[PDB]
């Protein structure tokens, strides 16, 4: 779960942007570490004090991130037969 | 032990009025006390579960609250059926420990007692019972004091007190202190005296009599 | 409907191990948990012990008094809670009462903490227990010999209730009938008084009646 | 730098709701968690409310006399904290402190526990908060008829300050100038002495000020 | 609620060491902060959670306790310590404050310099019959003021105002003003002052009528 | 890791751990070295 603001810098997105903060742990499994964040809106959803919000995905698929070392680029691939075709 | 020393012990107030009634405890119990009522010779019954909140079924003239160890619970407004008993205990930790209660009558004119001594009869010295009754009635407040005598001995345990409700036509009490003695220090014995004290009465009544008489 | 119902007996010689039994009524019974408050006569409440439902494992805790002297056992084949009092003591002389445990909205107890903390809604009858070796009878009804008053001291009986009338209820102006006293023996002594002028003191007959042992006595008072 | 500015009001009158001001500078404002402490004149700190940083909720709770009489709301796009005193009465008057909360050496509150135990590092000057139906007004200076003393009663001003000088400052040997003191009806009664040998009882002209209300009074003392 | 009650009330000392003791209701293990606040001015903590100086605190203070009973000690005393000291609790809400110790110079038991006022006639023409009484140059801060309106022990209807410890001798100063009306300065004669104070040896009782 | 010292594991910051499973050997074996035919 969630705590999170609505960021204050300019007024073209103004809302969109909250300041997530939020308890974790770390390396340590016997440690704590709550953070904060700023996430677009599209990538959370709310739950019904402050209003709080996890995650669309949390009560219906797991989700992983993007390994950062691959590229996102369509490649320029040549498809060919197997030959006697 | 974690002891609850419920405030006040008695009150008095009348049709209407605004009652406030104050429980603290000797730890930490942030929300854990559920207040009760109890009518005399009735039931418990649950008024405020969890020190805040309305219990479903009892009217929204209570309320309660507090601050994690001295809670307090408030009346806004009385009624004539709510003087009763009401208790407050604890739901933080086991053992159950209770409230020391609050016995509820209404505020009106401090009457005083219409005080009398009795001899038992000559029967009941035939079952050799010498049963000294000194009655009370119609005296306001509850502040009533009974002090026993036996050839000026200052008589303690030998007596069974029976004391009326609040009075329904005056809101009174009516009391019956009854010295529950024997037949052979009822002989060996003369001057029988019951020396009542009560804020209506201005001084310490102290009706007598003697062996026989 | 949700009702409870305490019984298991009145007079009982102290040593003789007591059994008592809350019979219950009106709802699903394995729902909520189970506890004794005991009361001694003119005193506060002095709870028991209690006994959690199964799914919280059906775990019986007492209180500190309570430790080796009771003993707590519910039955939800016939929804009814059995305490046991083995060597009862004339301490033991007292209103024995019997709640249930309340759910919440959501119909739950407490999740953290100790669990239970929405108090007990429906309260039970309350069976009466008197440690004594006494024995049911008729009340010793004495008068008392004396605007005075008079009275008779309905002495002596067991059990509950005797009911007395002045000249058959002819008498009524001042009679403040007081409440039935126990005694060491675990009798009944119950006070009944009226005021009658002192320039009067017809005949004062006062008619009790106890119908539990059709004890009807009708003393006279006589100064 | 790390400042906290105090405002909101002098002389209220009771009922009429108020708006009080916490204004800060010189740090991240919603690092800190914000708490208003009230106190009496002439009386101990009085703790009102505090209320949380927004990453531990942004929870507002009070003390048991600020339930309900008080609201506490911060505003980090200004970093104020606006307290909100609705039905005020006469027991409220007093000066209001407003301070921030610590983090420790790691830059941290406590983790277990109540969280806060650093401490308030930074006091705010308070604003002070008469809840009265007074004025502002120039004093009813009046001297006092008397080695003697004499002096001059600087009564029934408002606000804060005046300033006594005795013959223009040409008299100053023995000049105890007390402490100001309200009234019921909230206006400042000030003592202003000065111990004159009773052999020379010059005249004494109290040259006081009153620069709020531009109010100088100039009164001889006689006996 | 836990409560504080610090000890003691008042101080007095001249460098010296000074020792403060402040406990509690309940066990409050070390979550204590000491503050201070001088006079007309803001609190400023000293030792943050009973034991721990706090940074731009001089070293010659110490704080500690027990998990009840704590206890503040100043090695050595500084002439600008002169404060009032208070503790308070870090361990629960709501939060309590202690009691203080508004510390005087300890020094020579100095009487006071009692006087009695008549208000004068032009604020007898503005109704208010402030009769003065005052009080100059007395050590210790132990004083009492007692009023007579014809021998009527008057109280409420005095506004009392007090100087600070002194610096070119750390006396007090006083100055209780009976705040009184017309119709009752003139309904009544005998306007007494009565004035104990540890420096005096009695209770001294100036006094003066209506209009003298 | 900075009352008595406390130390974890140099790889609980860095990389995860396995341990191995005891039925497996851990001798180099003499194996050779054969070559697809054509070569
Ligand atoms: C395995 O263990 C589980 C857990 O205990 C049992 O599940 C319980 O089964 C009992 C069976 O009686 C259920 O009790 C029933 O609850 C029904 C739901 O009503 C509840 O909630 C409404 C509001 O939604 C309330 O108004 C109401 O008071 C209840 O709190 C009731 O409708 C049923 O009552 C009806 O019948 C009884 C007598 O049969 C009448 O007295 C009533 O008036 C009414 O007509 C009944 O009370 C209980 O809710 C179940 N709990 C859960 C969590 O499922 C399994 O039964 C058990 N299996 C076995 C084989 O033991
Ligand atoms: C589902 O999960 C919940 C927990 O998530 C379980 O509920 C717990 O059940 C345990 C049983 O052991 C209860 O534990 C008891 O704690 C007592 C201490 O009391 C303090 O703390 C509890 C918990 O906060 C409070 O409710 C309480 O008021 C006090 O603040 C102990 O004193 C008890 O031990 C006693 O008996 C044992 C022997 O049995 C003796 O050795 C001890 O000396 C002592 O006399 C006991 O340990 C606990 O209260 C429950 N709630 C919690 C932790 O929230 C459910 O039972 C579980 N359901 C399942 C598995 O079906
Ligand atoms: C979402 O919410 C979070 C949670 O707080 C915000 O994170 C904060 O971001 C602000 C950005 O300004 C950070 O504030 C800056 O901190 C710097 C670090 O200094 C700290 O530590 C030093 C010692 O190392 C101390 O001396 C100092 O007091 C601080 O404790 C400061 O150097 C900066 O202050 C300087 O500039 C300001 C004005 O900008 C002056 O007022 C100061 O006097 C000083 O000159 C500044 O305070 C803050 O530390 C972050 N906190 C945390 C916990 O990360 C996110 O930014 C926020 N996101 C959005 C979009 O709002
Ligand atoms: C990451 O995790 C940390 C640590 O758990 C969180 O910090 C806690 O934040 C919560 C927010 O709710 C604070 O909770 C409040 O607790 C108060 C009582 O505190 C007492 O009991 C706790 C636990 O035993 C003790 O630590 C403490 O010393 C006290 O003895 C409650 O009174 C509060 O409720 C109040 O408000 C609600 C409505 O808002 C009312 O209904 C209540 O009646 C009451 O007025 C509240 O529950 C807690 O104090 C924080 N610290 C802890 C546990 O140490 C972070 O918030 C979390 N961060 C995330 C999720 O991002
Ligand atoms: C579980 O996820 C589902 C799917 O997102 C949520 O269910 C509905 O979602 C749609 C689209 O977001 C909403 O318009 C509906 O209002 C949602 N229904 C409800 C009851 O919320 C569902 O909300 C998620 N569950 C939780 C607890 O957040
Ligand atoms: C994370 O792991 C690294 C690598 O062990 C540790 O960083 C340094 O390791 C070298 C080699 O032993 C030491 O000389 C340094 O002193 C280490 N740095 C520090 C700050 O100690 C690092 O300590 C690990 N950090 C944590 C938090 O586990
Ligand atoms: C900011 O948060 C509030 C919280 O009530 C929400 O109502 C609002 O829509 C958010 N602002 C924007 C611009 O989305």
């Amino acid at each position: 779960t969630l705590q999170c603001t609505n960021v204050t810098n300019n007024i073209t997105d103004d809302g969109e942007l909250k300041n997530c903060s939020f308890n974790m742990t770390t390396e340590l499994r016997d440690k704590k570490q709550k953070v904060y964040s700023l996430f677009y809106r599209l990538d959370v959803v709310q739950i019904n004090s402050n209003k709080e919000y996890r995650l669309i995905n949390c009560n219906t698929s797991a989700i992983t991130q993007a390994c950062p070392k691959v590229s996102f680029e369509p490649i320029p691939i040549h498809y060919c037969a197997p030959a006697g075709f | 032990d974690i002891h609850m020393t419920q405030s006040p012990v008695s009150l008095s107030a009348s049709v209407g009025d605004r009652v406030t009634i104050t429980c603290r405890a000797s730890h930490f119990i942030a929300n854990y006390v559920n207040w009760y009522q109890q009518k005399p010779g009735k039931a418990p019954t649950l008024l405020i579960f969890e020190s805040s909140t309305l219990q479903r079924g009892v009217p929204s003239r209570f309320s309660a609250y507090g601050d994690g160890t001295e809670f307090t619970l408030s009346i806004n407004t009385l009624q004539p059926e709510d003087f009763a008993s009401y208790i407050c205990q604890q739901s933080h930790s086991p053992p159950v420990t209770f409230g020391a209660g609050t016995r509820v009558d209404q505020k009106r004119t401090v009457a005083a007692p219409s005080v009398f001594i009795f001899p038992p009869s000559d029967e009941q010295l035939k079952s050799g019972t010498a049963s000294v009754v000194c009655l009370l009635n119609n005296f306001y407040p509850r502040e009533a004091k009974v002090q026993w005598k036996v050839d000026n001995a200052l008589q303690s345990g030998n007596s069974q007190e029976s004391v009326t409700e609040q009075d329904s036509k005056d809101s009174t009490y009516s009391l019956s202190s009854t010295l529950t003695l024997s037949k052979a220090d009822y002989e060996k014995h003369k001057v029988y005296a019951c020396e009542v004290t009560h804020q209506g009465l201005s001084s310490p009544v102290t009706k007598s009599f003697n062996r026989g008489e | 409907a949700e009702q409870l119902v305490e019984s298991g007996g009145g007079l009982v010689p102290p040593g003789r191990s007591l059994r008592l039994s809350c019979s219950a009524s009106g709802f699903y019974f394995p729902d909520y948990a189970m506890a004794w408050v005991r009361q001694a006569p003119g005193q506060g409440l002095q709870w028991v012990g209690f006994m959690r439902g199964w799914a919280y494992g059906g775990s019986a805790q007492f209180a500190a008094f309570a430790v080796g002297k009771f003993a707590i056992s519910r039955d939800d084949g016939r929804n009814v809670v059995y305490l046991d009092v083995k060597n009862p003591t004339f301490e033991d002389t007292g209103v024995y009462f019997c709640a249930r445990e309340q759910r919440n909205k959501d119909y739950r107890y407490g999740q953290e903490g100790f669990g239970y903390s929405y108090g007990m809604d429906v309260w039970g009858r309350g069976t009466t227990v008197v440690v004594s070796t006494a024995s049911t009878k008729g009340p010793s009804v004495f008068p008392l010999a004396p605007t005075a008053a008079l009275g008779c001291l309905v002495k002596d009986y067991f059990p509950e209730p005797v009911t007395v009338s002045w000249n058959s209820g002819a008498l009524t102006s001042g009679v403040h009938t007081f409440p039935a006293v126990l005694q060491s023996s675990g009798l009944y002594s119950l006070s009944s008084v009226v005021t009658v002028p002192s320039s009067s003191l017809q005949t004062y007959i006062c008619n009790v009646n106890h119908k539990p042992s059709n004890t009807k006595v009708d003393k006279r008072v006589e100064p």
